[PDB]
């Protein structure tokens, strides 16, 4: 019966579901949530070195700015003032 | 220029407005007895054990120049004269104690020339380790053995 | 007969999608060890 | 090479003879106070928050040639003597009010060094907010906190 189409694209990927199931797509959000999470994990450590990066020139004068801009953006938004 | 930190209503070190920053060593406990200068929100760099912030518009005219500017002799600092050359600060060993940690050595024209943080005891002399500006940038020179003040 | 626990196909095009996803946080961890990296230089320079 | 912009009967501000153009800062109110620089055709530069114009052949005689060159020390304004140190023009905290935009701070030798467009109050002494020519090209410094007058 149901009938588990390929695609497509996704779309008919959910189809599947119906076919031998219970589970399957349950597991592959899980999976998917920790994709997100690592990607959050990710940018959040991105973040923070960039931080590292802005550090020294923290303290301090000219010398950017400059950096600034090249500049991820915070760097540049301190330079101000 | 010079404002002091204090602790629990008591003097641990003190703060100096030198260049267009507002300066006090970073392990010195307490708050810069000053409204002004309290408020202000500081850049900790635990390498130099600076902690540096900028000067208001309004007391920017009270701070004190620095200089790259050298040369071997004596220059001047609260407990006396302060002796340079081969590239080290020196005084009489004694004369320095901590809690002297954030005074300036200034030269005979007012510019500071270095910021104590403390001092190793070689004798009948203490090499001062000293944050002091290089070409432009600040540097900070520590002899072996140092008792940071 | 077959009933049994994957994965396979539907393949291909999945493997598409998947390869997107991953490369990114290892790009942002090889430039997190860059910068320690060149972080150290500088330690190493003072 | 001085002349006064006036609004509603009321000095705002003034109009300089410098080089070839005639100057006046962008925000003052009114027109100059003379006929043959008040039917000129001005460009506006609200970056240099300046309004230039051509002198004409007959006052040309009457510019003022302007200088790069400004060494720390004492100069030259209407109400005193302005100082000038670490890359700004200062003066004693009450000497200089709105509607003092646009007067020159010339030099001993009678230089326009820069030109007032108002001041910010740091205590004292007051850092002013000017008009300067760098190498060649015009710039502003406008210290932290100016109340433009």
């Amino acid at each position: 019966s149901t009938n588990g189409t390929a695609h497509g694209h996704p779309h008919e990927i959910i189809l599947y579901y119906y076919e031998l199931y219970p589970t399957m797509t349950v597991v592959i959000v899980s999976v998917a949530s920790f994709v997100l999470l690592s990607m959050v994990g990710t940018a959040v450590g991105m973040c923070v070195c960039a931080r590292r990066r802005c550090i020294t020139p923290y303290e301090l004068t000219p010398g950017a700015t400059v950096p600034f801009l090249l500049s991820l953006l915070c760097c540049v938004r301190t330079t101000k003032a | 220029c010079i404002f002091e930190v204090k602790h629990e209503g008591k003097v641990m070190g003190y703060a100096c407005l030198v260049g267009d920053k507002v300066m006090k060593p970073a392990h010195v406990k307490g708050t810069i007895d000053n409204a002004d200068l309290a408020k202000l929100a500081f850049k900790r760099s635990s390498k130099y054990d600076l902690e540096c912030a900028q000067i208001p518009v309004h007391m920017k005219s009270d701070a004190s120049k620095f200089t790259h500017e050298k040369p071997e002799g004596y220059y001047n600092w609260h407990h006396g004269a302060v002796q340079y050359s081969g590239g080290r600060f020196t005084i009489p060993t004694g004369a320095g104690k901590p809690g002297d940690s954030g005074r300036p050595i200034f030269d005979n024209k007012g510019r500071v020339v270095a910021i104590v943080l403390g001092g190793a005891n070689e004798g009948a002399r203490t090499a001062l380790s000293v944050v002091t500006w290089n070409k432009d940038i600040v540097t900070k020179i520590t002899p072996e053995g140092a008792e940071e003040w | 007969h077959t009933t049994l626990g994957v994965q396979d196909i539907s393949t291909t095009a999945m493997s598409w999608v998947q390869k997107i996803t991953g490369g990114v946080g290892l790009i942002v961890a090889v430039a997190a060890l860059i910068l320690i990296v060149v972080l150290c230089v500088s330690f190493s320079r003072h």
